[PDB]
């Protein structure tokens, strides 16, 4: 069946880096994209990053924008997520999500399956 | 970007009434909208896809309707699984997605 | 609202409205009250009627009218009939014991408020379609009128045009903004609009294809070719995010591709071509129309493309827009008036392509001089302007309809010496879709 398996969260302190894995089963990464959803404790969901493995092409976020790093991997159905220079803001717990391609129904239905999601928390000490 | 707001922020309500939860998009977007339930400490669920669409599995209950840029979503409340806060995504192209503040329907 | 006495003021019709819009399931109801006093009616009661009127020119007019509708409102319950309006009930407020109302309805399917305009020395005879409602007290049905008791007001039939125009007009604007842009925030700005835009419209359904299937082919060709144009869409926008600007102006242009794709099988064109003695290959003429439904005072732009090989040279180019009426009567004559005219001295070299774009505008304040025109109501009125396209019957009777009014644009190249090629596109033009008292008198 469909299960985004997530994980790779643990404390970090401030300027560390952290590589967050998303594993996928049921379903080859290069029929549809992966996503990242934050949530802040107690807050709304946020965009975070996302990767096509169809054509490589990545877009992050403007608060992320040039810190972190997304990349993909076929033969193991698992979507790289890279942590640079975690930031206080970054206290939140991540999930990892699946979006079909444009032409047909998959397109429409976003994000059909998430995953249960990892914590990750930044504090001095 | 395109910006997504709820306005009722908390709702009260009890088992059996009827809840209407609205979101107001700030561009035209055709359709492209999606509502979440998620429950406490659990990850987001699908509900309503395309705006007016259901999703195989979750219940009967619920329906969603465009009115320019305006979406709303109505239930006929139970008792379970219809009391968790609700979400509404605007998703016109991967680089674009926001998601809205989320609404609280507490019990009376 | 609006009102009008008799002669003998003693009996006072007031409406709603002046003007009624065409539902084509139905025509919205006439809602009024009929004020008179029962003294003046010690023995005799008031009637209302509304019909289909005729005229020309006892005022030595043929006639040839037919509708009839009837509703006596003295006393205003034989039966309580009462299919009660809102305001109809509601104009009791100010009204005694004397104001009794009536309701009216009209068909579906009778011909709009249409007139011709003739003149001292007219190209046309004179003929219209008026709708009327005449109050009158007497004995019965039958018996003979009189000026003294009558109200006679004249009430107008209107039909109104009936969302992928827009969605391609947005698509358009933002095709030229990308065009003209020179940073990488107004070009994705630019096709975010666009790709809603498109969806929008694929969303939706073409005027042509509406008598056939949901699930026939052509919806499923129509809905593909808008899956291809919003992929060209997602394509440019990847390359607006990556910031190389150029590389997404150069997607874009190829949604000219893709819109030019879709011109030629959704929108009025026309081609025809021609071939002389001595020489080799032919000319060729093609011209297009950006829309099908018009609005009175929107311009027409028309697209003109030539190619030729031919010996000879052309400089000349005439658009013009012609007025088509018919007349289901008797005295059946067709007529055609040249609306708005064009003149350019573009070049025809021997061999060599042309392509360009013309703006056109039908308008009666620069047209009224000439007669036998199309109109749809008195010329002195502020409300009256050019008598919009009659929607053709949908498989029902066309005599009992009267007047039919068209539009086509025409194109015409003028040939050089040692017919002239046209072509036609038809098109049509339509409208866009306590109380204070007043008179009605027009």
């Amino acid at each position: 069946e469909v299960q985004l398996v997530e994980s790779g969260g643990g404390l970090v302190q401030p300027g560390g880096s952290l590589r967050l894995s998303c594993a996928a089963s049921g379903f080859n990464v290069v029929d549809f994209s992966l996503h990242w959803v934050r949530q802040a404790p107690g807050k709304g969901l946020e965009w975070v990053a996302y990767i096509s493995s169809s054509s490589g092409s990545t877009s992050y976020a403007d608060s992320v924008k040039g810190r972190f790093t997304i990349s993909a991997d076929t033969s193991k159905n698992t979507a790289y997520l890279q942590m640079n220079s975690l930031r206080a803001e970054d206290t939140a717990v991540y999930y990892c999500a699946r979006w079909g391609y444009w032409p047909g129904e998959p397109w429409w239905k976003a994000f059909d399956y998430w995953g249960q999601g990892t914590l990750v928390t930044v504090s001095s000490a | 970007d395109i910006q997504m707001t709820q306005s009722p922020s908390s709702l009260s309500a009890s088992v059996g009434d009827r809840v209407t939860i609205t979101c107001r998009a700030s561009q035209s977007v055709s359709s492209a909208v999606a509502w979440y339930q998620q429950k406490p400490g659990k990850a987001p669920k699908l509900l309503i896809y395309s705006a007016s669409s259901l999703y195989s599995g979750v219940p009967s209950r619920f329906s969603g309707s465009r009115s320019g840029t305006d979406f709303t979503l109505t239930i006929s409340s139970l008792q379970p699984e219809d009391f968790a806060t609700y979400y509404c995504q605007q998703y016109l192209y991967y680089s674009l997605v926001t998601f809205g503040q989320g609404t609280k329907v507490e019990i009376k | 609202v609006f009102k009008k006495a008799s002669p003998n003021g003693k009996l006072t019709v007031y409406l709603g409205k002046r003007d009624f819009v065409d539902h084509i399931d139905l025509v919205d109801p006439v809602d009024g009250v009929v004020l008179v006093d029962p003294e003046y009616l010690k023995e005799r009661r008031v009637y209302v009627t509304l019909t289909c009127a005729f005229r020309y020119g006892l005022g030595l007019t043929f006639r040839k009218d037919l509708f009839v509708a009837n509703v006596q409102s003295f006393p205003p319950a034989p039966e309580d009939k009462k299919p009660l309006t809102r305001l109809q009930e509601r104009l009791i407020k100010k009204l005694g014991e004397h104001a009794y109302p009536f309701t009216f309805e009209i068909p579906p399917n009778l011909p709009c408020s249409v007139t011709l305009q003739p003149g001292p020395e007219d190209t046309g005879k004179a003929c219209g379609v008026d709708y009327e409602v005449k109050a009158f007290c007497a004995e019965n049905l039958e018996e003979k009128i009189h000026k003294r008791n009558s109200v006679r007001l004249v009430i107008r039939k209107v039909q109104y045009a009936p969302d992928l125009e827009d969605n391609w007009e947005t698509l358009n604007d933002n095709l030229k903004v990308i065009e003209k842009a020179d940073n990488a925030a107004q070009v994705k700005d630019a096709l975010t609009k666009m790709r809603a835009a498109a969806l929008d419209a694929q969303k939706a359904t073409p005027p042509k294809l509406e008598d056939k299937s949901p699930d026939s082919p052509e919806m499923k060709d129509f809905r593909h070719g808008f899956d291809i144009l919003v992929g060209q869409i997602d394509d440019a926008l990847k390359l607006a995010n990556e910031g190389k600007v150029k590389e997404a102006q150069a997607a874009a242009e190829q949604l000219k591709t893709t819109r030019n794709a879709y011109i030629q099988k959704y929108l009025p064109t026309a081609e025809t071509t021609r071939q002389f003695l001595m020489s080799d290959k032919p000319l060729h003429l093609e011209a297009s129309l950006d829309k099908e439904i018009y609005y009175h005072g929107e311009p027409i732009s028309v697209n003109v493309h030539v190619t030729n090989n031919t010996n000879k040279t052309v400089k000349k180019i005439k658009i013009s827009v012609r007025q088509y009426a018919d007349i289901c009567l008797f005295n059946t004559a067709q007529y055609k008036c040249p609306v708005a005219m064009e003149e350019a001295d573009d070049t025809v070299a021997p061999s060599s392509t042309f392509c360009k774009v013309y703006t056109l505008t039908p308008f009666l304040a620069n047209n009224r001089e000439k007669r036998g025109l199309a109109l749809d109501g008195k010329l002195k009125h502020e409300d009256t302007n050019l008598a919009s396209s009659t929607l053709l019957r949908e498989g029902a009777n066309r005599e009992i309809l009267g007047i039919i009014v068209s539009y086509k644009v025409k194109v015409k190249l003028v040939v050089s010496r040692g017919s002239d090629v046209a072509v036609e596109l038809p098109f049509t033009l339509m409208h866009p879709k306590d109380i204070v008292f007043e008179d009605f008198a027009r």
